[PDB]
């Protein structure tokens, strides 16, 4: 507990939370970079609704 | 405000088929009933969940577009009294009968 101390925040201007940003957007772009890519599924597809009986 | 034929005559022991045509076929269902002479209603079909309804109390029913059909069993002894239809309307609001058969 610092002690006599008053220093000055800034939330909008902390780069903590920027940094926090970019982090999640290049850890989720690692996490599906290795996987099944779906390009095969740009086909026509003819489609029907669903028991409105 | 829906069409129902009033009187139709078959074969005993024979299939039957029973009409009730009408737009709002589409919002609730159909149901029928059958009222025999001094007698109160009776449920002949049913829902307990989307297609298993009509199913295996005899009967069977099926919808084609504007109208819809009472495919009812094969035997057809004695079962004979006058039947309606219910049925809502696409708002929900009210509900419309649109008189019957009386089958002989
Ligand atoms: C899967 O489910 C969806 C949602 O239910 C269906 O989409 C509906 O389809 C029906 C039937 O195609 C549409 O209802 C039609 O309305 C026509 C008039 O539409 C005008 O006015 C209404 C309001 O009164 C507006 O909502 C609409 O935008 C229009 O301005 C009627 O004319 C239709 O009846 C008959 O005549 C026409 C014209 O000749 C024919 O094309 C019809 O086949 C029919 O003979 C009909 O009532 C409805 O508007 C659609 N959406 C809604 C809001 O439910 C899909 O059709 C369905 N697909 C399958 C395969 O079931």
């Amino acid at each position: 507990h610092l002690e006599n101390v008053t220093e000055e925040f800034n939330m909008w201007k902390n780069n903590m939370v920027e940094q926090m940003h970019t982090d999640i957007i290049s850890l989720w772009d690692q996490s599906l970079k290795p996987c099944v890519k779906l390009t095969p599924l740009c086909v026509t597809l003819q489609c029907t609704n669903v028991t409105n009986n | 405000e829906l069409t129902q034929p009033p009187s139709v005559s078959v074969s005993p022991g024979q299939t039957a088929r029973i009409t009730c045509s009408g737009a709002p076929l589409t919002s609730r269902f159909t149901y029928w009933y059958r009222q025999k002479p001094g007698q109160a209603p009776v449920l002949i079909i049913s829902r307990s969940s989307q297609r298993s309804s009509g199913w295996s109390g005899r009967f069977s029913a099926s919808w084609s577009g504007t109208t819809v059909t009472l495919t009812i069993r094969g035997v057809q002894a004695d079962d004979e009294a006058d039947y309606y239809c219910q049925s809502s309307d696409t708002s929900d609001s009210y509900k419309m009968f649109g008189g019957g058969t009386k089958l002989t």
